[PDB]
């Protein structure tokens, strides 16, 4: 709706104070949509309200809804959240502010930080829950924050340069990764003090401790790669956190293989962003450089992690099949989609085609979730995925790889004598889950013949 | 003179005599970071707030100082927030500002409204309103309930209506027990405590709990509450209690022992109950299934008409449910004339604005079989045009003509 209105609020002063009142009546409201919307509302004054009439009548007015949205922040935890997501949104289409947004998010970081080096558990974790009546809850995600963070900054070194929060900043994550590293689950009191028991209020708040902390090393980990020209210690700082967010997903799977399998929260989406995993694959298997690959060589070698960094690409397109969006920035601006589903598609051709499954040296146990298996099975999905939502874009989704048909019938002989060569080759035990989604890809690939 | 009024004028601010509304050299926001950030650079940073407030409140000792203090400030660029809140949203003066302000305030008790007709105790709390930041709540939460307490009847009513905006999710559901506490402690003070606690955060089993000691006091009232009281019940309620409040409030209601403050309060309780049925479909649903499970009784009263009638102007959507149910009810020997008579004799101003609500029901009647409907579809058209407007009397007429060359 408001999407729609603004271009009136553009003109009218009335009506525009009249709104403005309504949003500042909603914070203080007790049903819960009355928070969310006035949230939404106030962006979308922030957003498109100047981008800097007279601009000295807009600048404090968008200064004193964002000295309102600091009450927001101390209301519930997806009200935060939604500020979260919205600010790279706000910042790519409203740059002047960034001097003040940082700030406002970087004292709400403030709360939390803890700036004293041989300090190991370098946040403050129970300051982010909430115990009242045994009722206990999340406040403060401290994840969703941090990716706004990262976003933000890395975006305003892009751009905005081309002035000492983020000269701060720097050392600040900085410190705050290497305090990462060396803080093993005991500064957390977690896996051997608590248990993750769903039913005790200590169990509960050790299972959302846990998700937040996942999280954090999950931004980390796309800070530190961003940082670097592919530089050899940050990386083995990436495979240090991985290896402890692991560690802890499979403490979830000792504490989620005993209950009954409704903790599909487990599976809460990563905070890496389309574009990072996309230019993370890219530089996996296409990236011969010398310069870079004894970095790569590094990732190349541990295999979890190899096949974590596609797990997720599935989770993304798996949530573009079952909502329009996706989380993250530019989750929305459809042909920043497109232009990242093009750029995994190339990469998973590449790497399916080269290197079939049966040049595979794992065994039995990664056999059912082998990595080649996980290229196609995103194949498959993004294929459906583009049929469905991005019909008209489809001549332009190939030039990446003359009609429609020519360029449809060289990808689907890949597939063809792929399958050709499964069935020929063994009846014994051949890989029945293969085969079964080549057949689906070739399936969804007719449909445009 | 004083590090005080030195440091306004510097940051910006005009401190006059205490005639006028106070001025503004600059924007607010650059006021309020010039101020804080000059009392930061400004050494001894933590003891300066101990001269700041000092300095203040031995200049705020004078009636009127303290009230320009209070009053707008007047803007070049032309009128804006006073000073005193452009010092309470300051976070570090916050604690020691709400404190001295919440001091010296029982001196104003018996001295309110003193030159110009304003409440100086609804200045003060006028201060602590749309607060976009709380730095201490509990502090403020012991102040502010015992300040209540001591407070008198008008003037703490007035507060109670101005408190869920100064609030926070930190100390709602505490204060919704103390409030209890001060629902028992009068019957006078009964119905803005509902007001506060309708518009909080609180849990659905205190709130069921306030609900029932609410509904055990529903016909031991005047009229003047219940429309306040009803739209608190009306969001108390779950998605399972629905029939059972239903049934037990339009079993228990009057309507009729009320019956120019009666039909004026009663068209407030329908305007209630307009706001509440528009969304909230467990509600609406659960009423109209509510009186059709209660059509075996032909005893069932005014209020299920009238709730007929509104639902059916207000949903577009379960119009034809209504519709069934009406052709079923009246086949029974249910709803009959008399109903309908005292009906648009007494609750007709509410009904005075759904003529066309009323005259689509009867057109819809009138088109089928079973002359019974065809009475009562006739009787509508009659009491409608009867105790309504002209307007709604050429509209009756103009409908007429239609279903005459038409059907």
């Amino acid at each position: 709706l408001l999407k729609a209105v603004q271009p009136l609020l553009k003109v009218s002063m009335s009506m525009r104070d009249c709104l403005i009142l309504v949003l500042r009546k909603a914070m203080f409201a007790n049903q819960l949509d009355a928070r969310k919307s006035a949230v939404a509302g106030f962006l979308l004054l922030l957003k498109n309200f100047k981008v800097l009439y007279n601009s000295v009548a807009n600048e404090t007015f968008c200064l004193e809804i964002m000295d309102s949205l600091r009450r927001c922040l101390s209301q519930q935890a997806d009200v935060r959240l939604m500020l979260y997501e919205g600010f790279y949104d706000v910042l790519r289409r409203n740059s002047q502010l960034a001097n003040s947004v940082m700030q406002t998010l970087l004292s709400q970081l403030k709360q939390f930080y803890e700036p004293e080096p041989d300090l190991l558990p370098p946040l403050k974790l129970e300051a982010c829950i909430l115990t009242q009546g045994d009722q206990i809850s999340l406040q403060e995600p401290l994840d969703y924050l941090l990716c706004c963070i990262q976003h933000c900054l890395a975006w305003y070194k892009n751009t905005v340069i081309p002035e000492a929060f983020y000269e701060d900043l720097d050392d600040i994550l900085e410190s705050i990764t290497n305090r990462m590293i060396k803080s093993e689950l005991e500064d957390f009191e977690l896996d051997k003090s608590a248990d993750f028991s769903q039913s005790t209020s200590i169990g509960i708040k050790n299972n959302i401790s846990a998700f937040l902390v996942m999280g954090v090393c999950e931004v980390l980990i796309e800070y530190n790669f961003s940082i670097s020209s592919f530089s050899k210690n940050r990386f083995e700082d990436i495979l240090s956190l991985f290896m402890c967010y692991k560690k802890l997903s499979d403490i979830l799977n000792e504490k989620a293989g005993k209950a009954k399998t409704k903790m599909a929260n487990k599976t809460s989406d990563s905070l890496l962003s389309m574009k990072f995993v996309s230019s993370l694959l890219t530089a996996l298997f296409r990236d011969s450089i010398q310069s870079h690959q004894e970095s790569l060589s590094v990732l190349r070698s541990s295999n979890e992690f190899m096949r974590y960094a596609v797990n997720v690409a599935l989770q993304k397109v798996q949530q573009l099949k079952e909502t329009g969006h996706v989380s993250g920035p530019d989750g929305q601006n459809p042909e920043k989609i497109f232009q990242n589903l093009c750029d995994l598609t190339r990469v998973l051709l590449w790497r399916y085609t080269s290197i079939p499954t049966s040049v595979e040296e794992s065994g039995k146990k990664e056999k059912g979730k082998s990595i080649s298996l996980l290229c196609l099975e995103g194949l498959q999905k993004i294929f459906s995925a583009v049929q469905q939502f991005y019909q008209p874009k489809i001549q332009q989704f190939l030039r990446a790889l003359v009609s429609v048909t020519q360029r449809t019938a060289f990808q689907i002989r890949q597939f063809q004598r792929s399958l050709l060569n499964l069935l020929s080759s063994q009846e014994e035990d051949f890989n029945s889950k293969e085969a079964l989604l080549l057949v689906t890809v070739l399936t969804s690939l007719s449909k445009l013949l | 003179d004083s590090i005080f009024v030195k440091l306004l004028k510097i940051s910006g601010i005009i401190l006059k005599t205490g005639e006028s509304q106070n001025q503004l050299a600059v924007d607010q926001i650059a006021f309020q970071k010039k101020l804080f950030q000059t009392l930061r650079r400004h050494p001894s940073y933590p003891k300066i707030i101990e001269e700041f407030v000092s300095g203040l409140e031995s200049y705020i000792e004078d009636e009127d100082s303290f009230r320009n203090c209070l009053l707008s400030c007047e803007r070049l660029q032309s009128y804006s927030k006073s000073l005193i809140k452009l010092l309470l949203g300051i976070d570090i003066l916050q604690p020691a500002i709400i404190k001295t302000l919440f001091e010296k305030l029982p001196e104003y008790f018996f001295e309110n409204k003193n030159s110009d007709e304003i409440n100086i105790p609804r200045l003060i709390v006028s201060q602590l309103k749309w607060l976009d930041r709380v730095v201490d709540g509990k502090d403020l939460t012991t102040k502010i309930m015992q300040l209540i307490s001591i407070a008198p009847e008008n003037l703490q009513h007035d507060i109670i209506t101005s408190l869920p905006e100064i609030l926070g999710d930190s100390q709602h559901a505490d204060v919704g027990k103390e409030l209890s506490d001060l629902l028992i402690e009068n019957t006078s003070l009964t119905v803005p405590i509902l007001d506060v606690l309708s518009s909080l955060r609180l849990d659905p089993n205190f709130l069921l709990k306030v609900r029932q000691l609410v509904m055990d006091k529903l016909s031991s009232i005047r009229l003047e509450d219940l429309p306040v009281i009803i739209k608190f019940i009306l969001h108390s309620v779950t998605a399972m209690d629905t029939l059972e409040v239903i049934s037990e409030l339009r079993e228990k209601l009057d309507l009729q022992h009320c019956v120019s403050s009666g039909q004026s309060c009663i068209i407030l309780l329908f305007d209630v109950i307009k706001s509440a049925i528009r969304y909230e479909k467990t509600i609406s649903e659960a009423w109209i299934k509510a009186i059709e499970n209660t059509a075996s009784v032909s005893e069932h009263k005014v209020f299920d008409l009238v709730m007929l009638f509104i639902i059916y102007s207000t949903n577009t959507q379960t119009k034809k449910y209504i519709d069934r149910v009406l052709r079923n009810k009246i086949r029974s020997g249910c709803i009959q004339e008399q109903l309908l008579q005292s009906t648009f004799s007494v609750h007709y101003l509410v009904l005075k604005d759904m003529c066309s609500s009323i005259l689509s029901l009867a057109q819809s009647l009138l088109h089928s079989l079973d002359q019974s409907i065809i009475s009562f579809g006739s009787l509508l058209y009659k009491y409608a045009f009867k105790f309504f407007d002209t307007y709604c009397q050429q509209e009756v007429v103009g409908a007429l003509v239609t279903h005459i060359c038409s059907g």
